[PDB]
């Protein structure tokens, strides 16, 4: 009784801080990915609306040399 | 093996077609005026060059063609492409001998932050104190590149980015005998880590290491701060963490030597310490 | 001493189901992000493909 | 006391039976966004070098 | 809000303007006949007139708006700008009056598929078999749309989605009771996802659910397909779920409801089941 | 500092150099034709001269040229560059002086929303709501500003960021507004959650927090929320929230302070309670009599 | 289905008219000297048929036809888009024919690391190790492909990647090949990861499998390799593994077969096995005389 519950008091220790630690560890990681995508949401969506005035404006200055 | 032998071959071969490419381009202009387009040329035999040099297991070379091409087009009146030969050159020049790549680097900042971007500057700061730590002991140059990085990166309201650029210029403040810093930055950053909903499970860690430098001064202060800190933050006292500075400073009061080690043993074993703990910790024993 | 261990074991399991509650939120919205910009972007290449197709020709016209 | 700790343990049992449950499927869908991260990626090589080159070949032929 | 009706107002004015526009294209468009851009401007007129009704929240105005811009639009030219219109039709049309949602996504998804855009096809695929779900009470046609969607999903090896959609598949047609095409996915999936170390944990419930309906047509080879099963999985006993199907096979040789009753109502007593298992259980353990 | 000291000496050198520049303007607008370009160019070192200025950490010089430059822009029948430059004074006014930052970030948000990009306006919403919630001592506007972006998120089936932005204001409205609209909110997106396998097992918190607004305003209405619930939600009678609830109800029945006291008292035991739920408690006792 | 007949049926058409579109492409080149414009669109012709194939479930003359128009574009001077319809061609072909794939991919891989990219050329290395081996029984050609993906990731500081297939080389070998060079990656990827953020408390199993090896190569090497990780890695000496690695040494040492069984028994009971550990086993326990 002493010696497997010895045992099972130790291992259920070092399993449980083990995993606490990799939680916080994951918790802590996920927002640098979280503002990282945001950022290049922004950048994307600023392309887009760059390319496409800049080409249609592009094929109006075309028509009229045409 | 022979893969690399033919391509060094045909590699010297092709930087002998490019020291004449420049050579006639030159004369070229002079006595014809061709324009600038034998000039791209010559940059792109050099970038080409480069490549399969280093596709041939020589980054000296390469990243001296790539330093090369990027002078040469800065002389062209043109940067950004400069700026991207002067980076490919300084991640040429990480391995083997990284001392060039430190000032290539340098320039390709400098050039950065004169076009306005800021994000491009803090990842090349962030690298090259990355280099200067690995590679040499100086770390009064990594404090100041991990401070300008961290500045930048809460200037662009980074303060994901700020708070890991902080936590290791605090922990490297403290590791040098240096205190106010490590206090500061460890107390500001708990405090601004009371609100998160993520990140307030955490929010004690830091505290903590405060206390623990707080205490290499005296018995005292140590008290009035970690009750500050109790009274800021109800619940720090539900960790053990508080129990551990609570028999720690007993014990220290009355001179109780071996309890503390023996403390100190137990929560070794019960949850093993780092180097940096372990070396506060005998610091603090000495007296 | 067993006492200690079972309230301990039920403070971190509770704190350990919280956590994972967080994560798969945070996880779920960063994957819908995901979906959202890999259609602008496709729609983006699109765009620009048939853009220069449509350039070069009209400079063939001259 | 003794079925104080049996009811805990079955507490311990639910609690520990759910939250692996719900790692199967966070595992999943981590998988998932791996998957379409590539794609993206891939996508966006693609449309940068299809640029780079037309814009080039536009600039030169321009002179 | 209600000063925006009175400028939705003044956008059914806009669309009368654009009528004027078409009018032009009557009569006037023979002079100017080159004002192709005049009819481009009349649809970018229309869009932001049908971007105001959505700001207005008339959808079935936003919808039909949409509509006749993408109809006006699609003059064999600009064929994306057409099903972007269409499909911003198609999500107006989501709520209110989803009928002719269902007519321009399939349009979309034959310009689509013209194109060779299989994601978004397959997308939009998903997106009305859903719909038909939740609005309507078909499941035949969002069992072939799923086909379709998971077929293109599986020609570009995007394996993951289309074993999802399999599954859904599967589940709706052993809630039709067609159980050959139910084992067949769950088998199929289980197996594949037991060749990557990501997915191991998950087979488990497949391989349950797959015995559930192998059981269900005949309880003789049941036990056949369960040691089969074993062999295959070495792991797959220890399992609760394995025990559990093992326990109520063997009570099944006798006509003893008490000792299955006993055993589901033990299983439900560490967790909760969901509708798709008990429903399931309740009509098979009936005989 | 030496560097700051050249830094800001550079920054008059610009700033001298766009004053001559904005003479250009007028002297191009007056006495010359096709100074678009020249005002162009003059646009560019405005922004070069603001971003400078940022760099030198005088955040309010900075914000100062980035408006200048964006009200110039807005004359050249250009409203993306206008946007962005907005958008810059905005981030630069964010400290120090955030008051027009809400003026430029609502300039912003109206150009945004005539064009038809509704998720960044509605990014910008919230941004604008934040900010004030933390700098501004005052709640109503905040209120309005998560409504709008709530309303701009569901209507873009953003749903996700909908449902937290829903669930904030109406939890904060619930603190000093009639709890009408905070039990809508929590019965609506519980009931959002319930099917959906992502908060189903969270969604007994937000059945807990709608029973205690219930339970903050009169009993029997209380007990038949309760009893409406767990018979919706047959799970929820095994919730430690359920038994916690009766015992609470239970005793104030009849009206014992000390059973009431004890029983919250052991329920802070495990785990640890918060202000918002602490303060209801406070409040509901408050009028046992 | 109505559907596979008429886009075969119009496939076939479309194949025939570019056919004969090249022909009058060739011929007009003389007539009229049209330029490239007709090569352009026989490409084009060739790219829309081949995709409608393709989408009509048949595979293999789609890849051939996708082969015909990159070749027929590359003669132009355009490569990368060649490149992509190599790529395309290969992906078609993995499942109609293994070998045409593999000559196509190779292809692009040469293409692409001509022009320079890298990330590109080892995934597409690793795929071709990956279809080498899951249908042919070959591996030394994934051995070196796979090396050459490591390479080229760490010549790019993607140490990741390349850390992910030295692993798989390294476990090939030792279940194959030698056990010096498996020896080598395990203690070097090993012994990398002792400050790893999250992966502090992973390295332990690499050491494991390492040991292993020395065991299975003498005795006295093998514990000295013991000693040494124990001294290297403290932690080392309070894994579990450690106990279960001396009971088997302290066995074996006097030749006592049934202690060895009973140990790895026990060992399978307390943890499930992987199906690589008990072959090695059951190799050392070959050899027990």
């Amino acid at each position: 009784l002493a010696d497997e519950s010895l045992e099972s008091t130790r291992r259920m220790l070092q399993l449980v801080e083990e995993s606490k630690d990799a939680g916080i560890r994951t918790l802590v990681m996920l927002d640098e990915q979280g503002e990282q995508l945001e950022r290049i949401e922004e950048g994307m969506d600023q392309i887009n609306k760059d390319m496409k005035e800049a080409e249609k404006n592009l094929t109006d200055l075309g028509k009229f040399a045409g | 093996g022979m893969d690399t032998s033919g391509k060094q071959a045909e590699a010297m071969a092709l930087l002998a077609e490019a020291e004449r490419k420049v050579k006639n381009s030159q004369s070229f202009f002079s006595g014809l005026f061709g324009g600038s387009s034998k000039i791209e040329e010559a940059c792109e035999i050099y970038a080409r060059a480069a490549n399969m040099f280093k596709m041939a297991k020589n980054w000296s070379a390469a990243g001296n063609a790539f330093c090369q091409a990027a002078q040469l087009h800065l002389q062209l009146q043109s940067k950004h492409d400069a700026a991207t030969c002067f980076v490919d050159a300084g991640n040429a020049f990480k391995k083997a001998d990284p001392q060039e790549a430190i000032n290539c680097l340098m320039r390709a900042i400098e050039i950065y932050t004169d076009m306005g971007r800021f994000t491009i500057a803090a990842k090349h700061h962030i690298s090259i104190a990355e280099i200067y730590e690995t590679e040499l002991v100086d770390v009064e140059k990594a404090i100041a590149h991990y401070e300008q990085s961290a500045d930048y990166y809460k200037g662009e309201e980074s303060n994901s980015s700020a708070n890991k650029c902080l936590l290791k210029v605090a922990g490297y403040a403290a590791q040098l005998e240096q205190y106010q810093k490590a206090i500061d930055i460890y107390e500001q950053v708990g405090t601004s880590a009371m609100d998160s909903p993520l990140l307030k499970y955490s929010a004690k860690d830091y505290f903590f290491k405060a206390a623990l430098c707080h205490f290499c001064i005296d018995m005292l202060n140590a008290k009035l701060a970690v009750q500050k800190y109790e009274e800021l933050f109800p619940a720090f006292s539900d960790s053990r963490e508080c129990k551990l500075m609570k028999k720690l400073l007993e014990a220290h009061e009355e001179q109780n030597v071996d309890s503390y080690t023996e403390s100190v043993k137990e929560y070794d074993s019960i949850s093993r310490l780092d180097q940096w703990l372990t070396t506060m910790l005998l610091r603090i024993k000495k007296t | 001493t067993r006492h200690s261990e079972i309230i301990k074991l039920e403070n971190s399991i509770r704190e350990l189901h919280d956590m994972f509650m967080d994560m798969a939120m945070l996880v779920e919205s960063q994957g819908e992000m995901i979906d959202r910009i890999e259609y602008n972007v496709e729609h983006a290449v699109d765009y620009v493909e048939r853009a220069v197709s449509d350039t070069k020709k009209a400079v063939k016209y001259q």
